DNA sequence: AGCAGCAACAGAGAATCT
DNA sequence: AGATTCTCTGTTGCTGC
């Protein structure tokens, strides 16, 4: 059982920050949680790996459903996620900082208490590429 | 014109770490070091201005007395840092002998530390091991998690914090009884508030205000140095009322020369620190200040495209 | 306390061209007997010794060894100041920091002073050196040199076989192989140039071209070279000086080791 | 079989150096009356053709004609063997595989062999030499050289144009413009030195530079120069050997092409 | 206009290396009395300034003074085609757009001429050379080089130190320090390797060793070189031609 | 889907030594 | 005068932002 120096120096594995993103605690505040992630997302510098790591765990997360609209939502901002990326190899990177904003809305909209095992994950996009 | 002074934030630059007004915990735990020695391997992170650079300064040299300058090797980011540097002088230094007291060491002083490159950052993990009873390093960065953790862990970490009011309220009136300055409390407090937590800059303002005005006054600072930028974008964001907002908008910011790219980023940054609204509100107000932004980097960036985030965003703030 | 002057800079200067590009460290040791030097690479396949008599020497003084280590790559950097045809004069106190090199010219002149950092090394010389080995075989240096340079091209190694009145050097690699035949043979009309071979047991040995590459610079210090192999230690390249000798000793590749 | 022996290493490797770099396949054939070669650059604007006769050879046997391919660049890596003055065979027998390569010193002492592999290349060789030239003028290979190596700075692109009694050379690009001008001479004192120059048409062709100075390596085979220009065909620039001669065809550029 | 003939086209080039890789952009100025040339680096820490009296040409004719901006690079990718030994003319019109460099063999032969694009640089020729200096020296150039290229590898920075009679180049850096001293002394069996100092004040300053290096390459315009040195100004390196000179002007390190 | 900053490797030119 | 070695410059590739 190492993890006490890594606690110490190194940052949260973007797939930590993936399961995580998709964990309430019920006895926190989610202003808090929310600020916490935000930042663990900013330091990470990786948005677009903890993105498609939250595009590959959604459809296999727990989430009170209704009519699957939270994808629906969700499939807009991904769709900003995509127009930004791609305007970042155009323009000078000011548009990197609303980068970790996309992440965060996975939190909001699949964020749940029942969530309590970490999903393992893969990049099917590397294949299919 | 023939030469200038000395600068009050270099002219009074701290020389004992007594005079340091930061955070008392670090202080006291270097002034200590430097009264006991062996000082360890360290990396000082926090924001600009706050005295880092002053602070490890000042334990080189209380540390090594008159021996500082065959002893300490200073490295700046407008030094080359690289790999090869890392190799030969900084390995070099580290295996140079030198007769030093029974409690003291030779400092490698690491200024701007997150700009290294990863491949001298890691060749250094065995220099500074290998050599850890004859040579010790300071790194000074603004952001610790740009250092590799394998360096992390073989050092102390020491977080430095902003500095309260009272710190920066103290220094001042230390300098003004050191020069003998006219002043007044109002202008001292709108000193500090233009500040915000920035020792050097309420220095530099404070200087800059004597300069040009002769009397610290909470009038010659406005007009002199203008209020903080992501107040007046606060202030806007947080209006009730759109006409209230767009005024706003119109004679503080657009009235005075401010570009629409600084409106929309600062606009981003007080959006996505703010805490008086809940975190779908400020996610929704993000997205909309997201769009004006992707317009104006198009070159589309006029007073309509933000009349329109703001609208928006009202529109979202309307339920 | 260290104090040797070399009658030319030019012999010190081509002795640690010999040790430059394959050893970073050099550990010294002056002595009554004269100076002594080894130094080792990283990969622990290439030793290179030296050894300087008194003789050598234009005047030499010891009555107290003093061992030095320094990097190589920051004393060649200052050993192109030596104009080849200055006196050289190193000089350490018995417990030094740094080496002076003193380069002077006859005349009071010019004085080229230098004052170079050590570096602490644990002292651990080696005594590698064998009582026999399986074959022994001097020839011109400048012979063995373009052997190496032949070969090289064409592979990363290089064998070298020996049986009786026979010294093959063999190379084989992708654009094809590669071999030199040489055999022995006394030459009156000048004997630095013949060939001489004592073999009690052929033998046959796999060397990393990269290393001999590094070996042949001793060239430049002897007219000939002495190469003994063994089957049961590294192999040893010697270039004599006036009262000394360099030596480089190499440990054959395994299968793959250099 | 292949069996052609050079008396010097070095006449092989300053012919290879003039296919070197600018083609990196090239076509051998022996046969009854000697070697022949030809190499095609990747664009086709280039062709290099050799000629070695039987007396350019110490020795040359051939009942066979055997053709191969091979890569330049492995060849040349193979041609700093030659000591200059060593002797080279090449040899392969009727339907090889390989090419080798056999160097020798004088005594029985140091013999370089290699072994090439080769390369399977549709035998296609051009003819694409003309009856009759437009121009055709000589001169001295070092000066065409310097003439080259001036004007090539200019511009990518080198003009030569051709009226009676005059031979210029024309350069022209962003930092101004250049031009060498030329001139029929005899000079007694040493011929080798002359400027010949015979007109049937003037001619007024542009190439680019980056091939003519691919093409002045030649000045190492030949004093002079020949230098054939046709408004109807690839320029001839021609370098003779004892025996023999090495030639290289330029198309001229028809505005945009070397 | 500029009509300036060199005997060989080898003096001009040693001249244009001197300005080589230090400068960027030079400014050359014909006249009646000559040829001037000034040059200041990016960093404005480097002054390289030259003189060609009309006795140093095999024929000049100059009717009315032109100036002429170009950049050296330009001028030395050019001024590889001299043979050395070819005569070298330089050629322009009062108001030019170009500057012509001709090379010609003795013989009507070959012909090289050269149109070099010309920049427009605002005529702002400085003047700080100084009436007295601290100290002056003059040693074999070939020597000052040695001295430079051995402190060099040591340092970024080598000082020159003037005491009476003695003279102290220095520098010290990561590996170590290093010192080269020379006294004055005045050799009979050939006085082009004497070395003479005549300091009216001690005089201690640091210069940048990369600028130093660009500095020697004068060592072959003249045997010798002068070294004027002030704690009030640039210091002056200088390079003697028959008619004429090369000056390089360095600020010390503050 | 630029740039840049880089660093490393290869080639060419110049100088020194035989 | 020729050959070899060393140093410098330029180009290409890889990594990071
Ligand atoms: N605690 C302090 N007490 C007194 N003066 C201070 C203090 N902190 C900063 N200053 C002043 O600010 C100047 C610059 O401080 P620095 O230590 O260079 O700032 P910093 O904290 O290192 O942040 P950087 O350098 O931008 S990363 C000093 O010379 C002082 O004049
Ligand atoms: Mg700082």
């Amino acid at each position: 059982n190492t993890w006490a120096s890594s606690n110490k120096d190194s940052p949260i594995s973007w797939f930590k920050i993936v399961n995580q993103l998709f964990r309430k605690d019920p006895h926190r505040d989610i202003k808090e949680q929310f600020y916490e992630l935000l930042n663990q997302v900013e330091l990470n510098g990786n948005s677009d790996r903890i993105l498609q790591g939250c595009f590959n765990i959604f459809p296999y997360v727990k989430y009170s459903d209704n009519g699957i609209r939270k994808p629906a939502n969700i499939s807009d901002w991904l769709f900003f996620h995509d127009l930004m990326y791609q305007s970042m190899y155009a323009h000078n990177g000011e548009l990197l900082r609303y980068s970790a904003l996309v992440p965060l809305v996975f939190f909001q909209t699949f964020g749940d208490i029942a969530n309590k095992d970490d999903i393992r994950m893969k990049n099917s996009e590397y294949e299919q590429r | 014109t023939l030469s200038l002074q000395l600068p009050w934030v270099e002219k009074y630059r701290p020389q004992v770490l007594s005079d340091i007004v930061g955070n008392k915990e670090t202080i006291d735990r270097l002034q200590q070091i430097a009264k006991d020695g062996n000082m360890p391997h360290m990396i000082i992170s926090g924001m600009p201005g706050i005295g880092k650079t002053t602070s490890v300064h000042c334990l080189a040299h209380e540390l090594l007395g008159r021996s500082y300058a065959d002893g300490v090797l200073e490295l700046n980011a407008s030094d080359d840092r690289g790999i090869d540097v890392v190799r030969n002088q900084i390995k070099h230094f580290a295996q140079k002998k030198l007769h030093l007291p029974p409690g003291k060491h030779k400092i490698v002083i690491l200024d701007e530390a997150d700009s290294m490159t990863a491949g001298a950052q890691q060749a250094l993990r065995r220099t500074m091991e290998l050599y850890s009873n004859s040579t010790r390093f300071a790194f000074a960065c603004n952001q610790s998690n740009k250092i590799i953790e394998p360096l992390q862990s073989r050092c102390a970490i020491l977080r430095y914090s902003k500095l309260s009011d009272e710190d920066v309220l103290k220094r001042l009136l230390q300098i003004i009884k050191l020069e003998d300055v006219k002043y007044t409390n109002d202008g001292l407090e709108a000193i500090i508030f233009t500040a915000e937590g920035d020792m050097r800059q309420a220095i530099n303002n404070l200087q800059s205000t004597v300069a040009g005005h002769g009397l610290v006054n909470a009038d010659n600072v406005f007009k002199i140095v203008d209020s903080p930028h992501p107040l007046i974008v606060k202030k806007m964001l947080l209006a009730s009322n759109l006409e209230d907002s767009i005024q706003i908008l119109r004679t503080d910011l657009w009235k005075k020369g401010y570009s629409s790219i600084d409106i929309v980023t600062t606009s981003f940054r007080v959006t996505k620190n703010l805490a008086q609204v809940k975190e779908s509100v400020r996610l929704e107000m993000i997205k909309e200040i997201g769009l004006t932004h992707m317009r104006i980097l198009e070159g589309v960036g006029t007073y309509l495209q933000l009349a329109s985030m703001l609208a928006k965003i009202h529109k979202l703030n309307n339920k | 306390m260290l104090e040797a002057k070399f009658e030319e800079a030019s012999l010190f200067k081509r002795i640690i061209d010999g040790f430059k590009d394959c050893v970073q460290l050099v550990n010294f040791q002056c002595k009554e007997d004269g100076i002594i030097a080894q130094a080792v690479d990283d990969s622990r396949v290439l030793l290179v010794s030296l050894e300087i008599g008194v003789e050598a020497f234009q005047e030499y003084r010891c009555d107290h060894p003093v061992t030095l280590g320094m990097d190589l790559t920051s004393l060649s950097k200052i050993l192109r100041c030596g104009n080849n045809t200055d006196t050289l004069t190193l000089i350490a106190d018995n417990t030094p920091d740094s080496i002076i090199l003193l380069f002077e010219d006859t005349k009071k002149d010019r004085i080229a002073e230098y004052s170079l950092k050590l570096m602490d090394i644990d002292a651990d010389f080696l005594k590698i050196e064998e009582l026999q080995y399986d074959s022994t075989l001097s020839l011109p240096s400048s012979e063995f040199s373009k052997i190496v340079r032949d070969l090289s091209q064409l592979s990363d190694s290089i064998n070298i076989m020996i049986t009786k009145e026979t010294i093959k050097f063999v190379a084989d690699g992708d654009i094809g192989s590669g071999s030199v035949i040489i055999k022995p043979f006394v030459d009156m009309e000048h004997p630095e140039t013949s060939i001489k071979l004592e073999m009690d047991q052929p033998v046959d040995l796999t060397f990393g071209a990269k290393y001999l590459l590094d070996i042949i610079k001793g060239s430049s210090l002897s007219d000939r070279v002495g190469i003994r192999l063994s089957s049961e230690a590294p192999a040893l390249f010697q270039f004599d000086l006036k009262s000394g000798f360099l030596q480089f000793f190499l440990a054959p590749k395994f299968n793959d080791e250099e």
